């Protein structure tokens, strides 16, 4: 029947595009996700490197006193 | 090693020495390795499953902490005592969180003050159940995240004073919300998908509202037939305000009944078109 | 015609938990800026405590 | 016109296969970051609590010093069906992966203020000893 | 407890000492112990919600910093101070992020630098809507982040910049940036997806065009057809290349009608859309 | 710049001075210099792709350090063995590990030590093959992860725990956890959609239960057809319900025949499917 | 304020004091000094986007730095000196790097020896052009990976090595790498969406075999034609292993061409595919 065919064909192209909002966060988000994956590469490295600079604070103290 | 004989040296070290104890020095010197001890009493108390001595000892270990001049830390303590009394059997979980804020707050932490002031009025709502007293948390809450330029914070806070200043019957107030929260949201092209449901809920808002508050923000929305996600906020609504400007509580009730498919219902608007749905019938027959 | 409204909210499901995602995207865009930032300024004035600390060596050693 | 209501629709259903099979691509490239973004902060723990444990060394020593078309094409469908239901699979388990990871940078963001506010205290008790 | 007071602590002490007070040492410790004071004041003028008064107060104690010796926790001050101004009734802000650039450039922290330099353009576009100075912010933040091996935050950047960039009129120095910021996005295969809609703009935009310099950016496109995604940009692009080539205001705009079906035109676009439907309507009436 | 050479000058000298050698002060820095030197050996080893001494090497360090007076550090050493035993050809990757937690638990630090308490369980069954074992882990785990209010990773474990819990024997055991991690996901909508299978996996988990222990956790389930996601959940469990209360091991084997059309079945489903076939027929000839 | 005065003040004291000048101890200090003129210059230069000369001056820094007796730091400089060549005009970037990894090497600071690793072989790839070193080093980098048991990242390096491998006449060492990389891909649920393209890719790489170990490895693969995702894998696969078999350069050229449709080829594919097609026409004709 055509208002079967029919109304298949209006709702598969909002079924697809309702895919299409949906891809476009997959998208942005994705971009994102690499986006502020770089902060992560600092946090990483800020860290470590924290720790370093307080290990020679607290080694140096110690040793001020003995 | 064990829990009470740590309380008991704690004791007998947190007291400001005099006379022959005091000899020639003290102080702060003391009172910090009581709190040390506490602490290490409640590590194993948090063990031993015992909770409500976990989070008392964490308190005795905090407020013995302020007696030496270090609210930062010590606030800190005082979140380890709430996390403990939340997930724990005593109260308590209420005023260890205000204690902490009061804290966080003077000190010029805001940054924490909102993050804690959230988790507060989450327990308030789900536990004490005292939304009016949660709203204002989450309120002041948001206003301080504004502040930090955390807009997306800002905007979960608002979202949940809104969504239960709503269920409080303060329905404009929320509306209020959701239009800021919504003008708020379309600077960012990633928030343009979401700031549909802001609408939707404003539309759906009704402070028994005779003119047309929901024909006029139905209309200040943007949408063209292209839309999918759209079909899920005033295409509906559109067939919602005619059901109503009509006294039909069959087209709105029926109109609930197809919606109900495409797109499920979750508890808030099931009370709310609820609510609407009563303005008509209490309206009709009658 | 059944399968196909079948996989409509289906499809639209995926799309209201997307929405969540995107907002836990936005928490992790709080927390790494201001973060990052602090940390970052953190070794500033930790470096700078590592060399006063290097005249109390050379005074007290 | 059902001549060209279906087939349409056949390429349309074509469109969304691929959609999502290339954004379930990068689903997983997501995941994959979160894992390893996962333990880049499980080390990164472990440096709030070395810099906290730490300090309170220095600062004790610090103060010391001081004081057939519609069949295949229905076929697609069972398809995008069985990887729509999919998408959700990851797209909770990245929920929960962000919500683990966030909860973790609380801690983090907290102790690195006390820790900071902490190392300034010591550096301004450094400059007080000289002499 | 008194912000009053407090600026005025701040005040007999922030000043080179001398005679009896100078003693034997001094300087930048009494200079800090102000700052300190005034981020109290600022801090209840905040709790207060007087804002302008907590930011003025930052102000205060950012540039007594300055006069201590420590531009880092100095700048962050001057960007406590714009938070401040910036969710208050002053205009402010924007001065005191300027105050906060200038020396995380000066320092080196360019990273930071550009991550308030967007924030800069962002506000004095948003705020002072001063396009012409919030676009050379956006690029030379893009240069910084570029620099700084973030190509990504670079980019988003120079979206920012061709967006804006179009809309001043500049069309040419817009299409240049998407050919560049399309070139150098395909290195990405993370990112080839969304190429599309660039070489759409830098096909789009026309600086009074008048042969095929679009012809020749979708001519350069690599379109899929059983690539699906492509269908948002060169399909419809080259249906606009013959209706504008053809004087026709009609094949276009109902190319705009039909694309904006199976894809929601945005404010930009539509903008641009009718910029290009009048270059035909002038051409078919002179 | 040798290994062997280091490994040597490290124990001349991580020994308790005393008498002449002990000089003025005690020797806090020697034991210090021989963990560096461990190290810096165990650092070559690895590069030697010589993992084995690596690891052991690391050990060594380790304990080292314990005799000094650095829990935090040595654990993290701890955590740098198993990782090459792990990596390497030998065993003790468990030891190291288990050493590591003792530690970080000892110290109060369970966020930590959950975080490495499920990496073992993860080792104890994939490798050692030893469920027995692991299920203790991950549940245990599981528990520090629930004392961190972090529901989150919480669940991740639970599902872990109740998973295998099924494969073993520990039906009943296991439709517990699902029911508390079921209750324990309806307070966060963000979980909405899971909850669905957790449901699914109790109803099927059956500890010999005769009666409609299953038929009431589906009707205790909250479907409606409107919502689509539940198809893939109680739609197929209330079939193989009518199959198991008719003793028929063809309706039952037919069912999940078709259902691994409409969604694909993983090898857990597989094996406890398999199991209930086995209990109709267990019944039919009973 | 100039970095060319700086320049030369940091040469004016990064010499051995002597005689009255020097008196006992040395000038370790002067040697930092010197290093924080040169970093303040290079600062500038930065600035003035000069990169060219920050770069070289960072390298001054660094040197000098090692001159003390700093390795950490010093690497550091090492990477802003890399950072500021890559992002700048001249080479150097591939020396500076080289240079910091020794450190982090050496030191035992892998996991960030590999973060930059593997920006050494995109270089080496992108930049060099030298696929023989820069395999290498991907490959080398990927081992520290999975010994930091970050396989999330030992797998993005190997994806790599493979991918490269193959276009270098490599067919045999590449399915190999696509074989480990996929048995270490199933053991994760989150990852078997992807291993399928794995197991293509290692089907389709052939070193020139005349047996079926494509026709085993695209058995070896579990598949279930009631699949959704596993159609964009073997499938194909199994069609041109028949078109292999049977000599004929026309079913494959065929079925690469609908193939194409469901899912349009990549440079990858696309470049062994016809490699793979010429195999079959050389097979004719001689």
């Amino acid at each position: 029947a055509l208002s079967e065919i029919e109304t298949r064909h209006s709702e598969i192209i909002k079924l697809e595009n309702s895919i299409r909002e949906l891809h476009d966060m997959f998208m942005d988000m994705a971009m994102l996700v690499e986006s502020q994956g770089e902060m992560i590469d600092r946090i990483e490295y800020n860290v470590e490197h924290a720790v370093d600079y307080v290990e020679r604070a607290v080694s140096d103290t110690k040793k001020a006193v003995k | 090693a064990e829990a009470m004989a740590l309380l008991a040296e704690a004791e007998r070290k947190v007291k400001n020495s005099q006379s022959f104890f005091s000899g020639l020095f003290g102080g702060s010197s003391k009172i910090e390795e009581a709190c040390e001890i506490y602490a290490r009493a409640a590590n194993m108390f948090k063990m031993a499953k015992n909770w409500s001595a976990a989070g008392n000892a964490f308190c005795q270990a905090a407020q013995l902490h302020l007696q030496l001049q270090s609210k930062h830390d010590a606030a800190t303590c005082f979140v380890d005592a709430g996390n403990a009394f939340k997930k724990a059997d005593p109260q308590e979980a209420i005023n260890c969180l205000m204690r902490a804020i009061e804290i966080y707050t003077d000190m010029g932490r805001f940054t924490i003050a909102a993050k804690h002031h959230i988790s507060i009025a989450e327990i308030y709502e789900t536990e004490l159940v005292d939304v009016e007293k949660a709203i204002a948390h989450y309120e002041q809450s948001a206003d301080y995240y504004k502040g930090e330029e955390s807009n997306s914070s800002a905007n979960k806070c608002l979202l949940k004073v809104a969504g239960y200043a709503a269920q409080l019957e303060q329905y404009q107030k929320a509306i209020d919300i959701y239009e800021q929260v919504g003008t708020s949201a379309m600077d960012s092209p990633l928030l343009k998908y979401s700031a549909k449901d802001y609408f939707f809920k404003a539309a759906l808002c009704h402070f028994c509202i005779d003119m047309l508050n929901a024909k006029l923000a139905v209309q200040k929305y943007e949408e063209l037939f292209p839309a999918f996600s759209d079909s899920r906020e005033c295409k509906l609504m559109k067939k919602l305000l005619e059901a109503h400007e009509e006294q039909n509580v069959d087209s709105y009730t029926e109109s609930v009944k197809e919606y109900d498919s495409i797109s499920r219902l979750d508890q808030w608007l099931t009370t709310m078109l609820l609510r609407i749905k009563k303005t008509i019938q209490g309206d009709e027959e009658d | 015609n059944r399968r196909l409204q079948q996989t409509q909210a289906q499809v639209d499901e995926v799309v209201d938990i997307m929405r969540v995602n995107v907002d836990k995207v936005l928490e992790r865009d709080q927390k790494l800026s201001e973060l990052d930032d602090r940390a970052d300024a953190l070794q500033a004035g930790a470096s700078q405590f590592e060399t006063s600390a290097a005249k109390l060596k050379r005074k007290y050693w | 016109r059902a001549d060209q209501l279906a087939d349409e629709s056949l390429e349309s259903t074509r469109r969304m296969l691929q959609l999502v099979e290339e954004s379930k691509d990068a689903g997983i490239r997501t995941l994959v970051m979160l894992d390893e973004q996962g333990e880049q902060l499980d080390r990164v723990e472990e440096g709030m609590n070395h810099i906290n444990q730490d300090m309170k060394e220095a600062e004790k020593n610090l103060k010391d010093l001081g004081k057939a078309r519609e069949n295949e094409m229905d076929e697609n469908l069972e398809q995008v069906s069985g990887i729509i239901g999919n998408l959700r699979h990851m797209a909770l388990d990245m929920g929960n992966e962000i919500d683990t990871q966030n909860r973790q940078i609380d801690r983090i963001m907290e102790k690195a203020d006390s820790n900071k506010t902490r190392i300034d205290e010591a550096n301004q008790r450094a400059t007080k000893m000289l002499g």
